[PDB]
Parts: C-alpha cells; structure tokens; sequence
RNA sequence: CACGAAUGGCGUAACGACUUCUCAACUGUCUCAACCAUAGACUCGGCGAAAUUGCACUACGAGUAAAGAUGCUCGUUACGC
RNA sequence: CAGGCUGAUCUUCCCCAAGAGUCCAUAUCGACGGGAUGGUUUGGCACCUCGAUGUCGGCUCGUCGCAUCCUGGGGCUGGAGCAGGUCCCAAGGGUUGGGCUGUUCGCCCAUUAAAGCGGCACGCGAGCUGGGUUUAGAACGUCGUGAGACAGUUCGGUCUCUAUCCGCCGCGCGCGUCAGAAGCUUGAGGAAACCUGUCCCUAGUACGAGAGGACCGGGACGGACGAACCUCUGGUAUACCAGUUGUCCCACCAGGGGCACGGCUGGAUAGCCACGUUCGGACAGGAUAACCGCUGAAAGCAUCUAAGCGGGAAACCUCUUCCAAGACCAGGCUUCUCACCCUCUAGGAGGGAUAAGGCCCCCCGCAGACCACGGGAUUGAUAGACCAGACCUGGAAGCCUAGUAAUAGGUGCAGGGAACUGGCACUAACCGGCCGAAAACUUAC
C-alpha cells in the first residue's frame, strides 16, 4: 500500500533520509506497491556530507510495510514504518550498508546482493 | 505570434525579409459580452493560426529554394512548437530552436555568430 | 435478545430500552395488559428472560433484574409468586392474543397474558 | 461424456495442501440422486437425462408429481432438475432408477457449480453498477450519490433502451466455472470445491464437469 | 456445534501447548531455501489469538534492530513444528493491541507469581 | 503599448472574518469507498391543496415541412391497466 | 449563442511531373499549374425562436463515424538482424497519474503496447459546480471640460420548480393461448464479455567486421477490468463485555441505574463490505477483406479469371454466460380431476354445488418499498422461550484472608451475552372462508 505522493524512510549509508514516491513501475495505471516493489522517487531529505543530493530522481525497491502481506501458507508479515532502499539499473544497491530487518519476499524478486547485506531476513 | 523576421545566409550575401500577418488582434481580452455571448477565443486561435501558417509557408519555401542545413528558430514556448507542428518534414528535420528575446529589441551580427557557434561545434564534430 | 432488526420501537434506541422496562413492569402487576401488536411481539422475548432469573432465584439473579425494572414492588413478587409458581415449565410463560383495531389510527392492538393454566 | 450431480451448499472452511500450502474451500453435500426420466430425440427431439433430488414426506407431494414418480417406480423427491447431454451416445449410460453418487467425481477434475445469487433488493447506481460518484464537498447540493446526465439534448430525444439505471440486483443465476475439487470424501457424500460457489447456505447447486478445461 | 466441524476434525493437530495473549514464547517455523529445508526460531510475545476452530490464529510481536516486527500464523498449521512457551504474564485484555506505541522499557510485561 | 511627486512619490514596527505564494501538524477533500442511527421517502387509518391545462385509446428510424415532427410519407416495433 | 443554405477561408485527398534523392521523377519528398470530398475553423445570408431556445470550462453518464494511437493481416523499401518509412484491409477491446493556467488548447515531469481524431443545441445546469464573463461597489492605465467610456486590468456579487405525456430502469394486477390444473423443458429472437506485458527454452543460434540480435514453436508470472463469495486479513457495530469523569436517584454501606454524541475510552460473534479469497477473456470449425496462388483462352505469346480449383485476420457466423412461447405459427414430453342439480322454453343460455388444484387468514426467511418469491401450519421443529455447544469479553456477586488506607489474592477458564449449530411441542401456527372442470362440423385414414 505504496503510491504516488507517498514518503518512505531510506534503510541504506547512501545520505538520504525521506524520498517521495512519484510513480509505481511494472504496468500503466498500477495502484499500490509492496515488499519488493520497484518505485520511482526524489530526495526529499539528506545528510550534507553524503553522494545523494536534495532534489535528486532516483530509483528504490520496498522492503518494509505496514500494510500487513499474507504468504502462500496463510502467514502475515507487519512493520512498523515504510523503509525502501536506492538501487540502480542492475538491481543492486547504491549503498553498502542495510538497516533494520527486511522482508523475505526479496528472494523471490531476485534481490540477492541486497539479500546478504541485510541483517536480518523474516 | 503576430508575424515573423527572416534572414538566409549564403555566405559573403545576407537576404532579409518581414514577413507580416493578417489577424490584427491577437490579444483575447478579459471581456466576453453579455453573459459570456460572444467570446473571443476562436476568433483569436485563428489569427494566431493564419500568421503561423504565412511564415510556415514562406519559410518552406525558402528552404526548397536556398536548401539551408540549419534553420534557427527564436521565440517563446508557444509560438515556437506550435510553428514546429505547422512546419512538414522536410524542414522540421533542420530545425534548431533557440531561446532569445524580443523581435523588437532586434539583434546584431555578434550575437548571432555566438548564438549559432555553439550548434555549428556539434554539427562539425 | 435478538436485537431489532429495523428502526427501533419508540423512536431511538433509548425510548425503546426505558419502553419495554415499563411494559414488563405493567406485565408483572396486573397479568395482563392492551397494547399494540408490534409493541406485544417484541416484549415476549423480554419479559420471559426475567422469569428466568426469578425462577433460579438467587442475590445474583435478583440483582440483575433489578437492574432492568427498578420497581421495588414488583421484584418481590417476581421471587414471591411468579418465580415458583412457574418451577416446573420449561419455556413459554407468556401468551399473545390477537383483538379489534384501533378506531383513532387504525392500529393493530393485541393483549399479551401470563399463563395460568398450572 | 459430461457429468452432472445435485447437491446442497454447506459453508466454507480451510485444509492445508501437501505442500503446506493453504487453500481455500467449499463443502458441497453431493446427495444421492436417483434418475426419473431421459430424454430421447425421438420422444423430444433432445438428448438429456432427468435427475431428482432431497427429501419429501408422502403428504406434501402434489398428486400430479405424485403420479410422475409413480410412472417411474422412484420414491418421491424435493428436487428435479435436468442435464443435458450433448448426443444420443451418452444417453445409454444412464436408464431409470439409477443411483447417482458424488464419487463420479475424482480428485484433481475440474467442474462448474451453478447457482442462485444472493438477493440485495432495490439498489442503487454504484450498488448495482458501479457508477463513480459526485464530490462530498466544494459545494454540492445534494447530488452526492445519484447517476447524472443519461442522455443528448434533443438528438435524439430518446433515452436509449439498455441505459444503467437504479432497480432489483442480485437473486439470478450464476456459473462459475473451472472450479478445482480438492477432495471427494466417500464415507460422508462431500465434495470439497476449491474457491466459492453462488448462493445462501443451504442452497441448491449442480456440480458439473468443466466444459472448457475438463 | 459448527456443522462443519466433522470437516475440521481431521486437519486438526495435537501437541499444541495452552497458551494465552501476554505470554512470552518462541516458534520454530520452517523455511525452503533452493530445496534445502531448515529451520527459524521468532521469540515475541503473544498479542491476540483469534479463535475459530481450525482457522485459529494468533500474533507475535519482536522488537528487530529498533523496529518491531509482527508475525501472525494459524494454530494448526503445518509448517509450525514445535512452539516452546517461555513465560506466562498478567495482563487484563484479550488483545494487547496499546504494546504498538510502546518502545524500550515501557513494553515490558509482568509474569505470574 | 499607457508610473511620478498633497487627484501626493518612496518606505514603514503594530494591526486586518481583505487579496496572492509557500511550509509543518492534521485529516474521507481524494486514491476508493464501506457500515450504523434518526427525520422524510414506502405501507395502513383520517383531513386534504397547488402552479399548469386547444384536443387525445399521446412509439421508433430514414425523410418532408416555417430549414430540429407523439399528430405528414415509407417502413420497423408494440396484449389492456 | 445555437439550427438552416453556401464552402471564399479551413480540412482530407487526387491529376501533370521541373526537380531533391551520388547515378535514378515516381524507396521517400515533390515546385509552377489544375480537379474535388467533408461540413471541426474564420466568414457570407438573415429563413424558426425576443407574451424568453440560460454563454465557456470542470464533474457524472454515455452512444455513433473511421480520415486507426496500440493490439491483428499484407505489398514495396535506398528492408543484413533489432528497429523503422510509406501504402492497403481491419472499429473486437483498450487508450495513465501529476506541475502552470478559469481556461478548451498547449509546454513539462514519471511511466506505458498506446497515452487517436471527430459528431451528438462546439452531447449533458427541470443532473451538479460558478472559476471566466456585462446588473448594481471600489481602484489602476488611457480617452473626455464634464456626466462617463474602453476587443486594457484588479478585489467582490441569491443557480427556482411536489414529473401530466413520450422515453428509460425494476415490480405487480387482468385476459388470452378451444375442458380445469401440475412438473420438466425446446428454443425463433435478444443482452453481456472480447484488453495486454515481462521472463525462461530453442539460442547467444540464423543475420552481422563488430557492437548487437531474431521469425516460427513451447512454458512461468503479472498490470487494468468484471463476477461470485466471507474460510483468512481488514472496515463498521445505537438490546454484547470491561474500565472510567461529572451529577441525580434506588433510605444508608456494598451493588447498580437515568443523562451528558452509544458521555468518553479498550475490544467485538452474526449481517453488509473491500483493502480480502477464488474464477474469466479461451480451444476448435465455417464464409471472407487486403494479399498469395493452380490450370487457362479471347489475343499461336503472356495473364490469380472470362469456364473451373485453392490458402487468407482481434472484423462476420457458430462457440462461453444470461433472458426468453403475449414467438398470435401464443410450442413439446408426461401426470392428475375425468361428474352433479335447477330454470328460461328448452335452440341456446343463465344459475347454484363440486373434483384435481389455488388463494386469503395464521407462524416465518439471508426474499422484500408495496406486491411478488420461498418455507411451515399438530400425520408439526416455522418463529420465540428452555437446555447444551461454538464464539466475544476477561476473572462477576457473596464470603474469607493480607494491608492503617488506596488495593491485592482464593473460592473460580468465574460471571455476563444477540445473530451460528444440535436437542425439547413449553407459547403461537386456530372446532375456516373464497375461487376452481368440455357447442360442434368437414375431409382424410
């Protein structure tokens, strides 16, 4: 339950701290995004030592949601906040640090450097 | 969006040309008639389109007889892609739009050569 | 009970509540009273489930009813009289009969009675 | 050819695969049906077969019906429905007096369960059709949840037979289709439907089998 | 007397411990990576448990790296191979649903004496 | 195009249910709607109007006509209330 | 302002071919001249309306044309492959969200297979707004001696109406279908739906110096839309459970009640619902459009054609779902009742009483505006009460103990409780009324 307009936090050492959600990729007229859900945003915030600049149009994926995610064997997964993580073309990340816990649905996209980087995998 | 200015270089010979228009009041004023009877919007867009349509045609015409390789095109954000669209494929191909200022505060030739010097770089590279 | 499955009874949700206590306390006084039709149907459910508690007639049980008919008068006779004298019939204390109509607003009236046949 | 069964919508619950999946089912009581008469072409001029289901006392059976199951030699019941076949091939299956059961159904097969919707009376444009709405606020004057315009000024002057407007929904006749039975339970008469089924607990549907993947 | 319970009767599982929202307790669960199957302990305590039968669920809540983390499961499901209660603590709800805007030493929860 | 010095010119702390632009918090204004109650609407008993009114057992299409036809032409459709 | 005639202007094409394209008019553009379609623009006329046809934009709801934006099928190419240019056929479906502007239009941002062009009083104010605009206020610039004016601006300014007729969406009453009824159906004729992407294998193959990179053929997973349903997740809960503030009352303590948005808070089964769960667009066949062909003369050659025979697409017909015999050609397969009296002057008709069957009254429903529909009616589990279970809340009252008190612990998975499930005739479905069955004749066998 991502969309257009919305803030997420930032779970990398890349310098950012808040990006807005401008557009949801992977069809025309798509609504909402979840866990491993590739966005388009901009810099809404930043450190001023850091590579990621204010006003900056950069690419992320989702790892954490509120919105509660049912699985395949009736289980659910809930956060307390939305996190995302910069990437780039080849789907790797930008930064070299993840923070915090990410969801499991990252293996099945296909995330797997941002994967080993995290602490934590439920 | 009332006209047009025109100069072709060949070289050691420049040609200059004014080329006018025939809708006078461009201009849609605030005011419609009573109760909105009466309105100048289409009555306007198309002396907008008749002045478009003359310098789109003398324009063509100078590209078909001189065969330039580059046309600078100087003006605002609306009459100068709406006169791109008017233009057929033959010229809108060669066009290269630049962003100066008035007709009426008129330019020189050094402002000219440094406004082009930049576009003839990259076409020679 | 059941709750209503429409607009409630006496106007709001609060007139209908303080409506059927004074119904069931007019019921248990004289044994029998008039009223209209829709007013007799929704009171036997009510009123049935507060002999109930006079027949298992315990503190607990008398203090919730007295939570609901607040007369003083009319809870003794509750544990006195109707309590025992229904101990030996499961269900069904309570009798609707069917009468004439209104003449005023034509509405449809009926008497609702305690049965007495044992 | 095609199979067909008579049964009673029980409710909805929850089993978990093989593979610790969870899925989703519906319980289907497929009764007994037992035949009552076939349809020939040369009597009719179609091919199906008559099949009767449920449970009636002798005194509430109308004397007509009465007589048809007595034509029969078959014990009356609630229910008669039809099933149509689609030759005269598949009518030498079935003869009078035959004894349907839900194991005609095996695991994995994939049928149609068709059924009476739920009622939901008089209802409204975005109800029964969807229509969007009008703005809650900036001024609207009491317009909030009706349809608009419905038609051209004056050209034609007709309103266009088939406009969406406002009336009864629901209480028709669905079908759904390439529904997955997950498990046919022999010592009860249950199937078990993976997915929902039109129609109030209680209801009569007909089980059956797929026309586009069977 | 749930008509259809004679359904639910086979699915169900037994060896399921007793216990109730409040109560700190840590589930082992089962998770396939590239067909090699191992196993996972999440350690929270238990906010609420919805009961239905065989469709009975029920919630963890842990506290991951500064963020929490809740994890629902259905009582019997499979993949639940083993649940291990820890300790039983007082609490006067049947939902714990105030623990979510509680964060350090304010989310600790008695136990029973 | 077509400011200008008591029909004053340029500024100004405080003030304004005046006009314009932006930010934080907030939210059903919106994505995108869902449910509950009351007063009408609906049914029954009583009393009981109004504007309007050349007519009447007052269909649709393509045309014709004072140039946009329930009322004319040719067809199509249509059990009575 | 709208409608009407015209088509100068506008829009969509076409005839000739000077040239550009290295050579080469016609791969792709195409000058000077010429011929037209359409009725979207600016105009010309003043034919209906001034005892009234409310103007632009936005919203909600649509329907049609093809001069086709995507998807589908082809010809040519100055088409190596991927990707393109132009032309021909094709209207089944689809065609995003924001920044500025009252703005239609337009530029930009992020995507997408694509972000098509037009008609319907430039569709739609007895459906909504009132931002622009010319009622009345005030101010700026210019004009005027002045009252004031302005195709130059700025801040403001009441949007009335109980639907008679046609039209559209749903639901009943009456009669008919040649005796009165009841089950199950055939279908002439209609309505709904039709969208599309990424990745993997063939294959790093054909093609290409290389960079790049396929057709055809299989498989996996999605985006938007629609339908059904409530097991899971979430939303709501005006007769559920618990805490608590103010005040009044039940004589008082204890325990509760009335009012304060259900006083406010924490939860919440059933019902309704989406943010939830499942399913769908198909496979196959027929006749074709552009296009490709086989045999072959008139015309000893050549030619898809004049005789004959074939391939060919999301368009068309069957195919999927739904309605359907008021389909007046008013259908079919069966099963029930299959018989009584009186009067007119007995020609025919009228009347009463019945059979199968139906309706009203009564008890109800997850069926419902009313009606209708479905179920029950003592040879009875239809509704309520009663008992038990599931489920919600969360440890009732009384008593005892510990503490000076606020309070805590035991008795005790306690007490309370509606919708879901199973038992039980205890209360109500009653010692009851109204409708409802047949002229025959001709020919054939």
């Amino acid at each position: 339950m991502i969309q257009q307009e919305s803030r997420l936090k930032v779970a990398d050492n890349t310098g950012a701290k808040e990006i807005l959600c401008i557009r949801v990729l992977g069809g025309s007229s798509r609504r909402y995004a979840g866990i491993g859900d590739v966005i388009v945003a901009t810099v809404k915030d930043a450190i001023p030592g850091g590579n990621v600049k204010r006003g900056d149009v950069v690419k992320a994926v989702v790892v954490r949601t509120v919105k509660e995610r049912r699985r395949a064997d009736g289980s659910y997964i809930k956060f307390d906040e939305n996190a995302a993580v910069i990437i780039k073309n080849d789907n790797d990340p930008r930064g070299t640090r993840i923070f915090g816990p990410v969801g499991r649905e990252l293996r099945e996209k296909k995330f797997m450097k941002i994967v080993s980087l995290a602490p934590e995998v439920l | 969006h009332t006209g047009a200015d025109v100069k072709l270089y060949q070289g050691a010979t420049i040609s200059s040309t004014k080329i006018d228009g025939v809708g006078y009041p461009v201009h849609k004023p605030v005011t419609a008639g009573w109760n909105g009877y009466g309105d100048f919007q289409h009555t306007t867009e198309e002396a907008i389109r008749m002045n478009c349509r003359a310098v789109a045609d003398h324009l063509t015409r100078l590209v078909d007889a001189a065969d330039p390789e580059v046309v600078f095109v100087s003006g605002e954000v609306r009459s100068r892609t709406d006169l791109l669209s008017t233009l057929p494929q033959r010229v809108a191909v060669r066009v290269s739009q630049l962003h100066a200022g008035p007709r009426k505060s008129a330019l020189d030739e050094e402002e000219i050569w440094d406004l082009t010097s930049a576009e003839f770089t990259r076409r020679r590279y | 009970p059941k709750p209503t499955k429409g607009p409630r009874l006496g106007g709001s949700s609060s007139h209908q509540s303080a409506l059927l206590a004074n119904l069931a306390t007019s019921l248990f006084e004289h044994g029998r009273i008039k009223t209209t039709e829709p007013k007799a149907r929704a009171l036997r459910p009510y009123a049935e489930k507060l002999i109930t508690h006079a027949k298992k007639g315990a503190l607990h049980n008398r203090r919730e009813v007295m939570k609901k008919i607040r007369d003083k008068d009319v809870v003794h006779t509750l544990f006195a009289e109707i309590g025992p004298f229904y101990a030996d019939r499961n269900g069904g204390y309570t009798r609707i009969i069917k009468v004439e109509n209104r003449k005023g607003d034509n509405a449809p009236m009926a008497v609702i009675e305690l049965v007495r046949e044992k | 050819a095609r199979k067909g069964i008579l049964g009673t919508k029980l409710g909805m619950t929850q089993v978990f695969d093989e593979n610790n999946k969870v899925v989703p089912v519906t319980v289907v009581k497929a009764g007994p049906n037992v035949v009552t008469r076939i349809r020939t072409t040369e009597r009719d001029g179609y091919s199906a077969v008559q099949l009767a289901y449920g449970e009636i006392s002798p005194r509430k059976v109308i004397k007509p019906v009465a007589g048809q199951f007595a034509a029969a030699g078959v014990n009356p019941r609630r229910h008669v429905a039809e099933l149509r076949l689609d030759d005269e091939a598949a009518v030498a299956e079935y003869e009078v007096g035959q004894e349907l059961t839900a194991e005609i159904f095996s695991d994995g097969a994939y049928v149609d369960v068709t059924g009476t919707s739920k009622g939901k009376g008089f209802a409204g444009t975005m109800k029964r059709h969807g229509f969007r709405g009008q703005g809650a606020a900036h001024g609207a004057q009491a317009v909030h949840r009706r349809p608009g315009s419905i038609g051209g000024c004056a050209t034609p002057g007709r309103v266009f037979k088939g406009t969406r407007m406002s009336g009864r929904m629901g209480n028709d006749r669905v079908t759904t289709q390439n529904l997955k039975v997950h498990k046919v339970d022999a010592e009860n008469g249950v199937l078990l439907i993976k997915g929902a089924i039109p129609g109030r607990n209680g209801g009569l549907v007909v089980v059956r089998s797929a026309i586009k993947r069977g | 007397m749930n008509t259809l319970d004679f359904v639910d009767q086979a699915s169900l599982r037994d060896d399921i411990p007793t216990f109730s929202p409040g109560d700190t307790v840590n589930v082992h669960v089962k998770v396939i990576e590239g067909s090699k199957e191992r196993i996972q302990v999440f350690k929270g305590v238990v906010i609420r448990r919805q009961g239905g039968g065989i469709s009975e669920t029920f919630t963890v809540r842990k506290e991951s790296y500064g963020v929490g983390v809740e994890r629902t499961f259905p009582v019997h499901s499979p993949n639940i191979d083993h649940i291990d209660v820890l300790t039983r603590g007082d609490v006067r709800r049947a939902k714990l649903y105030y623990l979510r805007e509680l964060r350090g030493k304010k989310a600790k929860i008695k136990e029973k004496r």
